[PDB]
């Protein structure tokens, strides 16, 4: 069959592909999938700058783009990352497809907004969303900069409309940076606390909620990102060995 | 004003609902129930295509009913040869995140789509022997949902913006924006004829558009929940949708209601994907309990079962000549049932 | 609403056949294709690459 | 006071062979049954099982070797017999050592992460490392099997028993694979230590679990290597009814190593746990 065997466009060439998708696995395997998410009102667009150490220019947001795929890698490990761009607010849709993602990082405005309640109820619905059941989520608690200002100024509202704040106060889980006002730390640690209240009442370990505090400038992010996928895949490697 | 457009409005939808009660008088079960049953629908796996690192999405056949095109979330588009099942060509997609593909009717040009909102145009048959893109096209809002070739020249799409386009492919240039849907559509089937095409979205409804005029003909809303899938019956009369209800509608433009329902007690998962086989008779639709459901179309029983993915069934479709059936997985392989 | 109304008045005025005659129509159909179809009658050893 | 220590003995012999059958018994069954309905068996799966095959074989074989020993023991003192069951213990002792070996190179593979290249490549490439090491491991078998059979020669010749060295020969044959698993599975604890390190000062202690199965492994390494280095200092310190002693001491690792696999193991532990409960149940 030689019109079948062939070496140009017949099934010798048709076996040279198969040489490009074992290249290509390789790639696929190695690089990890990070769903960026949250409010409008959020940082993220900022955060994704601190994600890129890359000299030359990415190609994000423009127009209508609906995609802003960033890559940024962290002791040669590579990451490709998703901040969902011009899409509408009917998310359960889109959702679907990040069903293979390595976590989803889901950022927040941490700053005393009365929208904050909104970003806990999006949090709500991401956390339990029939799709995601076994990705976990990096929280970022962004902007706390912003937290501190107001706070320290003692124009912070957060009892007006959390109406527990007064009643709860700061846990010995709480490990604040060198002269942080009781005050900052307390309100930070109430706004880690409510997201943790959502994670932990279906978390069964399927999935596992990291919240960390940041800020406009900080170079830690990446870092952020790189630890909690350490402990992200090493928790996947245990559950597919059935030793976890 | 708002006040007497609402009745106006109210007094139409009424005045559609009686003519629509009127217009039946007989139940197509009813009708139906003389013909003898199809039995059971036995089919095996007489090809599985390895060979996508990834989720595939979307898939589509030649109409040769032989060379087949697949879309996985890795951003491959393989083109494989059924018969061998040996990889033609392996398209490597400027978008990972492919939702959609699509073959053109005479094999020059495949299309591809998803979160990127641009409808990438590759042409197969070049002077070089590495795959270019022929025309991107833009100018969506949101993501690419699904996409259709009418010719080498128009081809038609439909996307988060809630929009259905029909674009000229050598322009690049919409030549109708049809809209009307509330939801983001989901899927397209165009009408055998190539003059009208149906389409389903995340409102419950479904609307007929006129190619050749731009406007919505019908409208259904049978549906209680998302429509993902969509497909036209070979007459073109009638077209089935499927939705996360886990039912499945079949709707009769002559008549503008619904005939018949597919549903099972014991199906608690949604739809992702309908097609016909070439006489219409049985119907088979993926579902997320990583199995396709056989049906018989004309009788409302799950008539078959092919079963052997280890995910969820994401895309399946039926050879123009009716000697296969191709499903697509969530496991990255297509079987091929027959 | 114009564009709605419009649109329902234009598929009102449309003439229908009786679901009956419809359905006759299907069943004919069926039975002209009943055994050229490769599913509903399996054929012997034709399966030429399947 | 041989009479005593034969005794028990041949007591704890017993008890191991029984414990040592259930629990093999216990893992292949489970595994067989996951396996008809349904369940997609994982690769671990498959390794646990065919070590839990291969166990099965070496206590069916040492059993039998046993009772040949015990009823019409003149067939035992023939020199055929004392060539042939040899080899085949050893060809079956081999195999069974150097795929629990596998396993444990494939849990390092998998769980553990590294810097180093060599590792990175040996971690991508895990399924096909541990087949070829099996394979590879074979030229270790053929030459065992020379050596023995070319010493046994040789001590009937000189005769025309001598065990003192064999079960030597045996017992440096078999450190060979336990020394590199001891050097892995020391290897693997000090990455999770070194994670669990750089994971409690950075990410706060709200954000490594396995160390939980860690305690049985550990018990297991202490209690068969303090019998090993007992085996060398009684094989030519005192003594001679050794057929016995070293007939009990083989059955150790096969009978007991898999318990401890039940327990460390997540499936394995749920199905013991639902296997008691019901047998709680039926009691009524
Ligand atoms: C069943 C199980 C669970 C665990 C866990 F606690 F880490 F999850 N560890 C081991 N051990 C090893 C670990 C790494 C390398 C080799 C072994 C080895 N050597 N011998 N047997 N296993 N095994
Ligand atoms: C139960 C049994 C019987 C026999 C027999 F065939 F000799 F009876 N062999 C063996 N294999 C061994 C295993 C470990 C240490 C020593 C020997 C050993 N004992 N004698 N020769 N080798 N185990």
């Amino acid at each position: 069959s030689a019109e079948d065997k062939a070496a140009v466009e017949r099934s010798k060439m048709n076996k040279k592909i198969e040489k490009q998708l074992q290249k290509d696995k390789q790639v696929y395997r190695a690089t990890h999938r990070l769903l960026l998410l949250g409010a409008d009102n959020s940082g993220k667009s900022t955060i994704v700058k601190q994600m890129r150490i890359l000299h030359g220019g990415s190609g994000g947001s423009g127009g209508t783009s609906g995609i802003f795929e960033t890559k940024f890698q962290v002791d040669k490990v590579n990451f490709h990352m998703f901040d969902v761009g011009a899409q509408r607010d009917e998310r359960r849709k889109w959702i679907q497809c990040f069903n293979d993602v390595t976590a989803i990082i889901f950022v927040v405005d941490s700053s005393d907004y009365n929208r904050l309640q909104e970003a806990l109820n999006l949090f709500k619905s991401i956390w339990n969303n029939r799709w995601l059941r076994t990705i976990s989520v990096i929280l970022f608690l962004n902007k706390q900069d912003l937290l501190a200002e107001k706070v320290l100024a003692g124009k912070s509202k957060i009892e007006d409309y959390f109406p527990e704040f007064a009643r709860y106060t700061t846990p010995e889980d709480a490990t604040p940076e060198p002269g942080e006002d009781p005050r900052v730390t307390r309100a930070k640690y109430f706004i880690r606390d409510e997201f943790l209240r959502i994670s932990t009442a279906s978390g069964d370990g399927r999935h596992y909620c990291y919240p960390h505090f940041t800020c406009s400038v900080d170079t830690q992010n990446v870092k952020f990102v790189f630890d909690a996928v350490t402990d992200i895949i090493i928790k996947e490697n245990l559950k597919d060995c059935g030793l976890f | 004003e708002l006040d007497q457009l609402r009745q106006e409005a109210e007094q139409l939808k009424n005045q559609i609902r009686d003519a629509r009660k009127a217009c039946a008088d007989a139940t197509l079960s009813q009708i139906t129930n003389n013909i003898d049953p199809v039995g059971r629908i036995q089919m095996r796996t007489r090809r599985t295509l390895r060979g996508h690192l990834a989720k595939i999405y979307a898939m589509h056949w030649g109409t040769d009913s032989r060379l087949l095109v697949s879309a996985s979330q890795d951003g491959k588009l393989i083109i494989w040869d059924s018969y061998t099942t040996n990889k033609v060509h392996a398209i490597p997609l400027r978008s990972s995140w492919v939702m959609t593909c699509a073959y053109a009717p005479s094999g020059n040009y495949v299309a591809c789509g998803g979160l990127d909102n641009i409808c990438s145009i590759y042409n197969l048959k070049t002077r070089e022997g590495n795959v270019r893109v022929s025309r991107e096209l833009a100018g969506h809002t949101g993501y690419l949902s699904c996409c259709r070739f009418l010719d080498d020249n128009q081809i038609v799409t439909s996307s988060g913006d809630t929009t259905c386009a029909l674009w000229d492919i050598e322009t690049g240039q919409q030549t109708t924006t049809f809209t009307g849907h509330t939801g983001d559509v989901m899927s397209l089937s165009l009408a055998p004829d190539t003059r009208l095409f149906v389409s389903g979205a995340c409102d419950a409804s479904a609307k007929l558009w006129d190619v050749r005029e731009g406007m919505c003909r019908q409208t259904f809303t049978g549906h209680e929940s998302d429509i993902n899938a969509i497909c036209f019956f070979p007459n073109g009369n009638a077209f089935a949708t499927g939705s996360d209800d886990a039912t499945c509608r079949l709707f009769d433009l002559r008549a503008d209601q619904e005939l018949m329902t597919y549903s099972h007690d014991n199906i608690i998962c949604g739809i992702t994907s309908v097609s016909f086989s070439k006489s219409g008779r049985l119907l088979l639709a993926g579902y997320d309990d990583f199995n396709c459901n056989v049906w018989d179309a004309l009788k409302a029983d799950r008539a078959g079962v092919l079963a052997g993915h280890d995910n969820r069934v994401s895309c399946l479709g039926v050879t123009d000549d009716g000697m296969a059936v191709a499903t697509g997985s969530w496991d990255s392989f297509l079987k091929i049932w027959n | 609403a114009r564009k709605l109304v419009e649109q329902l008045k234009m598929e009102a005025n449309i003439d229908r056949i009786k679901v009956s005659k419809a359905a006759a129509d299907l069943m004919a159909y069926c039975e002209a294709h009943a055994k050229e179809d490769p599913l509903l009658t399996p054929v012997p050893a034709s399966e030429n690459p399947f | 006071m041989g009479g005593v220590i034969k005794s028990i003995f041949t007591f704890v012999l017993i008890v191991e062979f029984i414990i040592g059958n259930l629990g093999n018994s216990f893992i292949a069954l489970v595994n067989c049954i996951d396996w008809v309905k349904g369940r997609k068996i994982s690769s671990v799966d498959r390794i646990l099982t065919a070590l839990a095959i291969s166990r099965i074989s070496l206590v069916w074989l040492i059993f039998g070797s046993w009772c040949v020993s015990v009823f019409f023991p003149a067939l035992f003192a023939t020199e055929k017999m004392f060539r042939m069951l040899t080899n085949i213990w050893t060809v079956i002792n081999h195999f069974s050592v150097w795929l629990a070996t596998g396993l444990g190179t494939f849990y390092f593979l998998k769980i553990a992460n590294f810097s180093n290249s060599i590792f990175l490549y040996l971690k991508w490439r895990v399924k096909k490392v541990v087949l070829v090491l099996l394979l590879v491991t074979s030229v270790f078998l053929f030459l065992n099997i020379a050596l023995i059979n070319i010493h046994i020669n040789a001590s009937i010749n000189g005769y025309r028993r001598f065990s003192s060295l064999i079960v030597l020969t045996s017992t440096v044959f078999i450190f060979i694979p336990f020394t590199l698993s001891l050097a892995m599975f020391l290897l693997l604890i000090f990455s999770m230590w070194k994670h669990r390190k750089k994971m409690q000062h950075t990410v706060k202690i709200s954000g490594h679990r396995g160390v939980k199965s860690v305690i049985t492994f550990f018990l297991l390494y202490a209690i068969f290597s303090l019998s090993f280095f007992i085996s060398v200092w009684t094989s030519e310190r005192l003594e001679e009814n050794l057929i016995i002693l070293s007939q009990v001491m083989g059955m150790a690792y096969p009978s007991c190593h898999s318990c401890v696999l039940i327990l460390g193991n997540k499936k394995l532990r749920q199905a013991s746990l639902s296997v008691l409960l019901w047998l709680r149940y039926m009691f009524k």
